[PDB]
RNA sequence: AUAUAUACAAAAUCGAGAGGA
């Protein structure tokens, strides 16, 4: 089973899944890699939004095959300053690209190098041999000279051919090929005219005009010369169209200069209006593709599937700058008729064949670029949530609701090492919230919980907070989010740890538990891709490929578990945490679950880190790869020194002044200066053999402190993020001006409007034209729901302005 | 195949339209009633053309409704065995290609497809190849295909295809 | 027990009426025609719009008066309107394309009277 | 700066006798 040799092979998880099989380099294999990788990596893109390093760390993956975490925190000095971890991550996406594009320029090589055996058997190939397939810096121009191929040579296999469409080859049987060559000028000249601007290449006159070269091709499916002349500009057309230097040209072009026009279609106008997304663009003209914004292409493409919109891209001329070329000037009457047939097939081409399928590229760079951002985005984001350190292990106690209309309250104190301890539920009314109140004060004084968290789930996390402060100060109290919990909840996996409690406990668990760390949370409750997608990562995701999404949600994830690193032991002892071995580079699923099971089985705790290999059969490449990345709480395995380099921590421990040094070290770096980095880098190309300064300089800091923690220390979200969370829409969606059903409540001068956002909305008295004055039921009576518009926010205190007047409906 | 054939149908009309505009409404129930539906008997209905005939309109006693029959012409896609058609693929799959001949879905498992073809998942495209890359079926690509067998599926046709035998496959 | 190949059908595909996807999309555009206009009309459905990129993707005729002498060429001689679409449809190049395609075509012509009928249509066969 | 509920038809057959118009 292919999960046995992947947990007993030697290479690390992650790269056995990868499609492409990493096969090490040549070292001028990656040097063009890595100009390739660079140039592909690092040009700009059409909307708007060093290779030595490349080459070093291409060496790294493919040769050595350390992942782009070993890579990104244990070669720094190879790859900073100018890649992160986030742009190793990218050589790595790159390099399979890369090495498709090798396999298919292989596979083309030998299909060309087959046709040229049959020609000599028997147009030809000399240098587009040469010149095209191994001058294919890309996928698409790749296709252009397959393409190309294809249309000259396609006919010839040695099952039967399945004559094609184009009708090329019907012309191409009546010989029309004679026609085509007697325009003037071959394909490849024209698109040489093109690549320069100018007539490179002048054109051949011929001693007679069109329609007498064509009595003598006109035979059988063209009879009528005329027939014959437009075959042979179809010839000819197909031929320009299908050159790949024509069409190197013309994408060009199209990149540069192309406009995109967008009509609604009769479903468009009327469903798209000032709140459907595409009211921005359901008219364009003429915008430029260099204008799109991050994502708007990804709309507009959307919009366009829905059917509600239709557009197009193109460059409006050109054709008439073209035209220009394969041309010729004196006026004999017998050229102005070569020069009009010349013409109308460059416009056939441009017309029919490169326009089109030079808009259809485009289309999917551009709509392809719109989605790489909202995968950047939901990347970002996520990043963002597992950037937060823990708080300041720590008994937290997590308060989780609901509407709460006839629905109670349960608090959960979870432990410091997060397991929970015990729980508790919280349900005239005056002396009932009295009774809670003083029950809960029982609870907290009981059990003192560090920390009271309370979901977010609508305002009433603001009164909830506010009593619980009350209550503590007779010792923090933070509102929380409340999302992933959600998802805990409703996952099977809460039901599997609790068959007793009740959903809303479930949340309680889970927000304690992100509380105390997230990375430890968020990596349990997404332990699968349709737990993660669950999540609300950006409004679009929805769209963007699964695969390519989930791809960047786990790289977040690894990049910062191996930041934080994994303890293994507590992993072991707390089994909520063995989520997070399957990101610590060279580690996976497979290979982390084995770990787990053979450090299972013994029924002893990792005392070291050598103690891997030794104790369990973890080759050495895996060893390197992760073994940097798991704490033990042997003293320097709790750190993130790697054992390569456990000799060099101990020896800038001897020339601080050694158990008593490293301990002495520990209990304080009695100087940290004491080091010379030069001097250590210095000896190193004697000793250790590189540039290594910068990693004494993080050796150092690490002698410091023990795995010193790199998250963000926990702030309380400003009320901006008060507003979004228990609000749960985001300040793009409170459109200023937006129109929203709101439900009247009771004039307090005002008239106070709940809307369904938990928002108060304040019509102002100015609509409502009442401060001493009669009460304004002449204008809406109390009780019912209207829609008005915006005019102000007040997200400090969740007001907004409203209005009466039709004037500003309109 | 596209055809065009003449079918059958009665339609209630409430009481609210009798009066003037009447046969509009039994037409344009016809309509909405035929149209967009697929029957295996007769395959995918694309639209109707023209009605011939509204029947005499029986009061159904009790309940109100009159009962027209009406008989009418209209369009239908009904593939056949053994039929060659273009298709069009929309997804390649290491089972096979899934394609459409217009409407109905039509698919060829991988042992319909040639056995020089191999499935590249590993491609930028994902695509069906021979070694040389001779020919590739890949996305969007055209190609004619045997209709070697078709399905009942909640009144839906979809096919089964073939490339075996000379001429088929990629256009 | 319907078998193309075999030139079998079910008895109500015998008066019925063959098309040319060509005929199809020309008709289909007319019913956009229809749809566009005249409004408080049911869009039409996902099926017609199925067929309607279909038959427009492969309508090797985009004229209405070729599509007809297409149809009336193949009508003169003894041909089945199901060999009668089939052909126009298919497009065939060659005799030997044409029977691998259409079996039933099996011994009926003759494969060089067959091909200047094939010539015929292709030459009949409008540029776009 | 507040305001508590929602489930659905239960009841048989045979025989005899006595009456009513």
């Amino acid at each position: 089973d292919q999960d046995n040799e992947i947990r007993a092979t030697d290479l690390p998880e992650r790269f056995q899944l990868r499609s492409i099989p990493v096969k090490g380099a040549e070292d001028d294999e990656l040097e063009e890699e890595a100009d390739w990788i660079y140039r592909n990596a690092f040009a700009t893109p059409t909307i708007s939004l060093t290779i030595q390093k490349i080459k070093e760390a291409l060496g790294f993956m493919r040769n050595q095959h350390f992942e782009v975490p070993f890579i990104a925190f244990y070669r720094k000095e190879y790859v900073e300053p100018e890649l992160h971890i986030n742009d190793l991550w990218r050589v790595w996406q790159w390099d399979e690209k890369w090495t498709q594009l090798r396999i298919r320029k292989e596979n083309l090589t030998r299909l060309f190098e087959k046709m040229q055996a049959y020609q000599y058997e028997q147009r030809a190939l000399d240098t587009t041999d040469m010149e095209r397939l191994k001058d294919v810096q890309s996928m698409d121009e790749l296709k252009d000279v397959y393409n190309h191929f294809l249309l000259y040579y396609g006919r010839d296999i040695p099952l039967k051919q399945a004559s094609r469409r184009d009708m090329y080859t019907i012309c191409q049987s009546a010989g029309l090929d004679g026609l085509a060559k007697k325009f003037g000028l071959t394909p490849e000249q024209f698109g040489e005219n093109l690549r320069d601007s100018y007539q490179r290449h002048e054109t051949e006159q011929f001693p007679a005009e069109p329609l007498e070269l064509a009595k003598d091709y006109v035979c059988s499916q063209f009879p009528t010369p005329e027939a014959v002349l437009e075959g042979a500009r179809y010839m000819v057309a197909l031929q320009i169209a299908r050159e790949p230097l024509v069409r190197q040209v013309l994408r060009q072009t199209f990149q540069e200069r192309a406009k995109l026009n967008i009509t609604p279609t009769k479903k468009g106008r009327k469903d798209v209006d000032e709140a459907h997304y595409a009211y921005s663009f359901k008219y364009l003209k003429n915008k430029p593709v260099k204008e799109l914004r991050d994502d708007q292409f990804l709309k507009i493409c959307l919009a366009e599937d829905e059917g509600l919109l239709t557009t197009d891209i193109s460059i409006d001329t050109y054709f008439e700058e073209i035209k220009q070329f394969y041309y010729r000037d004196e006026f004999s009457h017998q050229v102005q008729e070569w020069n009009r047939q010349r013409t109308m097939a460059i416009e056939r081409a441009l017309q029919q064949f490169l326009y089109v399928q030079m808009a259809k590229e485009l289309k999917n760079k551009l709509l392809a670029e719109a989605k790489e951002y909202v995968i950047k985005a939901c990347s970002r984001k996520l990043y963002n949530w597992l950037r937060v350190a823990p708080y300041r292990g720590i008994r937290v106690l997590g308060i989780a609701f609901s509407s709460a209309r006839d629905h109670p309250v349960f608090c959960a104190l979870v432990n410091g090492e997060g397991e929970v301890t015990d729980f508790l539920r919280l349900p005239e009314e005056r002396e009932k919230k009295a009774q809670d109140i003083e029950t809960l004060k029982k609870f907290l004084l009981n059990k003192k919980p560090h920390v009271v968290t309370v979901a977010g789930e609508n305002r009433d996390a603001q009164m909830l907070i506010e009593d619980v402060k009350r209550i503590v100060h007779e010792i923090g109290v933070e509102l929380v989010d409340n999302e992933l919990a959600i998802l805990y909840m409703n996952s099977k996996k809460s039901e599997a740890e609790f068959r007793d409690y009740p959903p809303v406990l479930r949340q309680a668990v889970s927000l304690a538990r992100r509380i105390q760390d997230p990375l430890i949370e968020f990596a349990q409750v997404c332990s699968s891709d349709e737990d993660i997608l669950c999540l609300k990562f950006h409004p679009l995701q929805e769209h963007v490929v699964k695969e390519e999404l989930l791809n960047a949600l786990y790289c977040e994830f690894i990049n910062r578990v191996n930041e934080v690193g994994v303890d293994v032991n507590r992993a072991i002892a707390h089994p909520y945490s063995q989520a997070l071995i399957q990101y610590v580079c060279g580690l996976g699923p497979r290979k982390g679950t084995h770990l787990l099971k053979i450090l299972k089985q013994n029924n002893t705790r990792l005392e070291s880190r050598t103690q891997l290999v030794t104790m369990c059969h973890m080759g050495p490449k895996v060893f390197m790869n992760c073994a940097g990345f798991l704490k033990i709480d042997e003293v320097l395995d709790g750190s993130r020194v790697h054992p390569e380099t456990y000799e060099w921590a101990r020896k800038m421990a001897v020339d601080a002044l050694p158990a008593g040094a490293l301990e002495e070290i520990l209990e304080n770096p009695e100087r940290l200066k004491d080091l010379d980095l030069d001097a250590f880098a210095e000896e190193l190309e004697r000793q250790g053999y590189g540039d290594k300064h910068i990693t004494l300089y993080d050796i150092r800091a690490e002698l410091s402190c023990r795995y010193k923690d790199l998250r963000t220390a926990y702030r309380s979200p400003n009320t901006e993020e008060i507003f979004n969370m228990l609000t749960k829409e985001t300040p793009e969606t409170f459109y200023i001006g937006k129109l929203i059903i709101c439900n009247v409540t009771g004039i307090a001068i005002g008239v106070k409007t709940r809307l369904d956002n938990g928002v108060t909305g304040f019509i102002p008295t100015k609509f409502l034209s009442d401060k001493v004055v009669k009460r304004p039921e002449e204008r809406v009576k109390v009780g019912m729901t209207v829609h008005c518009r915006i005019m102000k926010i007040d997200i400090e205190k969740f007001s907004a302005d409203l209005t009466c007047r039709t004037s500003d409906l309109m | 195949m596209f055809y065009h054939i003449s079918l059958e149908h009665e339609i209630l009309l409430h009481p609210r339209y009798f009066g003037p505009n009447l046969l509009n409404t039994v037409k344009q129930k016809l309509f909405t009633e035929v149209e967009g539906t697929c029957t295996g008997k007769y395959g995918f209905v694309i639209a109707v053309t023209t009605i011939d005939n509204i029947g005499a309109g029986v009061i159904q006693p009790g309940r109100g409704f009159v009962l027209y029959p009406v008989k009418y012409k209209a369009i239908v896609f009904r593939p056949f065995k053994g039929e060659v058609v273009d298709a069009v693929v929309t997804q390649v799959n290491k089972v096979g290609l899934f394609t459409e001949i217009g409407p109905m879905s039509c698919f060829i498992s991988r042992h319909s497809i040639p056995s020089e073809m191999e499935f590249d998942p590993n491609s930028n495209p994902p695509c069906y190849k021979t070694m040389d890359e001779d020919i590739v079926i890949q996305q969007d690509d055209e190609i004619r295909l045997k209709i070697v067998g078709t399905r009942v599926d909640k009144n839906d046709i979809f096919a089964i295809g073939s490339l075996m035998d000379d001429y088929l496959g990629l256009v | 027990e319907e078998d193309a190949s075999q030139l079998i059908f079910p008895k109500e595909f015998e008066t019925a009426e063959t098309l040319l996807n060509s005929e199809v999309h020309m008709l289909l555009e007319h019913r956009k025609q229809q749809n566009e206009s005249a409004e408080d009309e049911q869009e039409l459905s996902e099926v017609f719009m199925k067929t309607l990129n279909y038959t427009a993707r492969f309508s090797r005729f985009k004229n209405r008066e070729t599509i007809a002498s297409v149809r009336s060429l193949l009508l003169q001689k003894k041909l089945h309107k199901f060999e009668l679409a089939c052909l126009a449809n298919l497009c065939p190049e060659t005799a030997e394309e044409s029977k691998a395609l259409i079996p039933s075509l099996e011994g009926r012509f003759e494969d060089e009277e067959l091909q200047q009928i094939l010539d015929d249509i292709q030459t009949k066969r409008s540029f776009q």
